[PDB]
RNA sequence: UAAGGUGAUAUGAACCGUUAUAACCGGCGAUUUCCGAAUGGGGAAACCCAGUGUGUUUCGACACACUAUCAUUAACUGAAUCCAUAGGUUAAUGAGGCGAACCGGGGGAACUGAAACAUCUAAGUACCCCGAGGAAAAGAAAUCAACCGAGAUUCCCCCAGUAGCGGCGAGCGAACGGGGAGCAGCCCAGAGCCUGAAUCAGUGUGUGUGUUAGUGGAAGCGUCUGGAAAGGCGCGCGAUACAGGGUGACAGCCCCGUACACAAAAAUGCACAUGCUGUGAGCUCGAUGAGUAGGGCGGGACACGUGGUAUCCUGUCUGAAUAUGGGGGGACCAUCCUCCAAGGCUAAAUACUCCUGACUGACCGAUAGUGAACCAGUACCGUGAGGGAAAGGCGAAAAGAAC
RNA sequence: CGAAGGUGUGCUGUGAGGCAUGCUGGAGGUAUCAGAAGUGCGAAUGCUGACAUAAGUAACGAUAAAGCGGGUGAAAAGCCCGCUCGCCGGAAGACCAAGGGUUCCUGUCCAACGUUAAUCGGGGCAGGGUGAGUCGACCCCUAAGGCGAGGCCGAAAGGCGUAGUCGAUGGGAAACAGGUUAAUAUUCCUGUACUUGGUGUUACUGCGAAGGGGGGACGGAGAAGGCUAUGUUGGCCGGGCG
């Protein structure tokens, strides 16, 4: 009852970083899941000394919504809408356009 | 019976400050948060049943929490309760 | 735990079992008050194991 | 000036506490619209 | 409270009217006296407050079946 | 159902997981400190003090369980006083407290209007008290009617602001009859034939349809502006789905949903058929509710204020006949007509919304809408009853400003 | 390739108004003709918020009174230390009850609070602090009074009251001196004590209540005596000889 999973590969249909792809690290609850190396904000690391203090400006992957990512198809290469099927008695993901399992 | 259950239940833990160390120093005396219902003998059956020590003498006073302010809401601490358990020397 | 594994054992090995974790919990918890346990998580866990130990001290010693 | 107000926790227990509002049936009412009002405090009583 | 025990009579209320149509209000209070019957069944007194209404009631049905009817209602006597 | 989680402010730490007993959601269970009807006694609520019995005593003590009051029933005793009651002990069952409105009953104002005011009005209102239910009350003619007839109660629309009542002022205001909603009748006062008889109240067995978690669920790409496309342009497809909400600007085709088709281990709700427990059914014969109807006095209710005032309820004093009889038909009398009081039960149509879900709005949009969109019955004020605020908005994302 | 709203300007209508467009703003608006109003504000000693004025004006809360040196600090009239001066002293000192509730103590901070400044504080913040057989409560008993099984009375609610049961401001067993913490002490420590119950052997032995008796157990005023608390002086002891 999840279309976009955790290791899955997806593309990106907005915003700026529209078309370009890769895998998700994590999903939030806030409907947001995270894909490295895609959203890359620049945020200013402030020091606080009880620890030890890399500091500077560290730029890390922010949280996309997950409407906005879709799964790859992986043989033609263009986004897919993935719903669920009862291939055997555990529920599975399948790609449309082409019955095909993930 | 239910009796060592309850003995496990009363202590909670050991007390650290300059008056717990000038205590431990000068009168031979542990101090220790015990729990709200402890009675002194059955702290004194704890703490030497538990412990391995045998005990001379038990003092147990309360300790009032203080109403602290965070943010805007007033809140009050916890109220516990404090033994010098005085060991035999 | 294997709350099945405690279904499968008896009155005695049960109670056995229930002042041990007893005796862990207090030691665990002046550890914690003392300074040590880097790991805390065992606190919670050795606590829903006591909690469990006396469901079937009810459910066991019968209805 | 002496005020009117000269507090003693004993006649204030005593006159407008939980166990003399539960004595009479005006008390009782007296609960009943606090708790239908929805009040923090239901009496003086600490 | 002045209630007849064999006949169940209240106090009821009204109203004085005046001669010139005031109304006030008033009570009606029952003719209630304290008598002590005797009771030939268990074959003793019973004292009961009662009505004059309810002593003729005591006097054309016997007081064997007033106590019986007052024992079916769970009064006291 | 599940690949993500350990509630929020609210990061962090240590962990738990991924094919199944992580977490979450549902049915049933377990534990449920103390106060509170508070129930062992007391008390300044959240505290103090016990008694009795059983088992665990390392002998310093533990751990459970019971002990309120009242009513009813039953058993032992039991005075004055032979008898016996009163009284006392014990057990079993039941009740008590709270809750928004609706309902029934016991009490019951005044302001006000009358351009003053006393009868009257407001008003059987506000309020107080008692009691019950999901509805409650009524309810099966001693009713109306008119020489024709209708057939229990309740509710709505007419009749009709009509007849009437009224310092005949202010005001109050029917009924008969008509159209509808919904319709259901019984039983004891007592016996004989008879006992699973036409049915109702409760247990299990089964089915249906619900409720309590859920599951699936269609079809869009390029290009321009732009921070971002869902927008403009072009070219397609789904639709028993173009309700809605989100998505970096306005999306039927991105997501959650929606139409639709489905789903329950276990617990219940309603219908049934079924099986026990109580209960009578149906024919014959009789009986048919007495300090009652009525009356006198004093009040009250009927639209009806004592008036010529019928009818009803009663505080008080009386007091019948008892179906060859009695009540009513608006003073009352006679003739007709119609019913059978002094004993009860009864569904539906009707009223209400603390609370639950869904949907809606020519409702409000932060001085509004609930007092309260925000940790609001809060802060604060008052001895108390009680009164009672102000306070929303960065951004798409904290990327919340390193140096 | 920019909506509402805001803010200017120009046109235009007899008027309420309208149209256009510049800047701001960053997502809504709405023709025309109909329809419905929580439909138009300057006044109500209107209500709510904001902001003026008086005006940098009065005042800065006992006329017990301060001055100097050193420190701390970015900064000292007010803080800390020290030396002088002043004030109270049947209090302006020291212990509590009630009432507050952490205001006590230490470190740190100076936005707001403090009628000024503040390095200070009863302020913010983090930590620490309250030790009892003998003190007090609880406890046993009662007063005034409250509640009150049954009971008596009362439309209902309820009122009064018996046996009881609470109710102190009263009656009832027991601990003193010295020391110690930054903050507690008749509580901790040292020394020396005392009280009440249970339990267990021992010595004798009639004990036993919810009842009887005593005791507890009691006014005002006055006066005298004996003491002590306490103070003064002298002696003694240690220092001084200015």
């Amino acid at each position: 009852a999840a279309k976009i999973r955790r290791d899955d590969e997806v593309i990106v249909l907005t915003g700026k970083d529209k078309g370009k792809r890769g895998k998700v690290k994590n999903v939030l609850s806030s409907g947001k899941v995270i894909v490295e190396g895609i959203n890359l904000v620049k945020k200013h690391q402030k020091p606080v000394p009880a620890l030890n203090q890399p500091g500077g400006i560290v730029e890390k992957e922010a949280a996309i919504q997950v409407s906005n990512v879709a799964i790859f198809n992986a043989a033609t290469g263009k986004a897919d809408r993935v719903g669920f099927r009862f291939e055997d008695g555990k529920k599975v993901r399948f790609f449309k356009s082409n019955s095909e399992t993930i | 019976m239910i009796r060592e259950e309850r003995l496990l239940k009363v202590l909670r833990a050991p007390h650290v400050s300059e008056k717990a160390s000038t205590a431990m120093e000068k009168s031979n005396t542990i101090v220790l948060k015990v729990a709200k219902d402890a009675t002194k003998a059955e702290i004194k059956a704890a703490v030497q049943k538990l412990f391995e020590v045998e005990v001379e003498v038990v003092n147990t006073l309360v300790v009032k929490g203080k109403v602290k302010r965070h943010g805007q809401r007033i809140g009050r601490r916890s109220d516990w309760k404090k033994a010098y358990v005085t060991l035999k020397e | 735990m294997k709350a099945k594994e405690l279904r499968e054992k008896s009155v005695e090995e049960l109670n056995t079992e229930l002042l041990n974790l007893l005796r862990e919990q207090f030691n665990l918890r002046m550890q914690a008050a003392s300074g040590q346990l880097q790991q805390s998580h065992l606190l919670k866990q050795v606590r829903r194991d006591v909690a469990r130990v006396k469901t079937l001290l009810n459910e066991k010693a019968g209805a | 000036m002496k005020r009117t107000f000269q507090p003693s926790v004993l006649k204030r227990n005593r006159s407008h506490g939980f166990r003399a509002r539960m004595a009479t049936k005006n008390g009782r009412q007296v609960l009943a619209r606090r708790r239908a009002k929805g009040r923090a405090r239901l009496t003086v009583s600490k | 409270s002045r209630v007849c025990q064999v006949t169940g009579k209240r106090p009821v209320t009204g109203n004085n009217r005046s001669h010139a149509l005031n109304a006030t209000k008033r009570r009606f209070l029952p003719n209630l006296h304290s008598h002590r019957f005797w009771v030939e069944s268990e074959k003793r007194f019973v004292t009961l407050r009662v009505s004059a209404k309810g002593m003729r009631v005591i006097d054309k049905k016997g007081i064997d079946t007033v106590l019986a009817e007052l024992r079916a209602r769970g009064e006291k006597y």
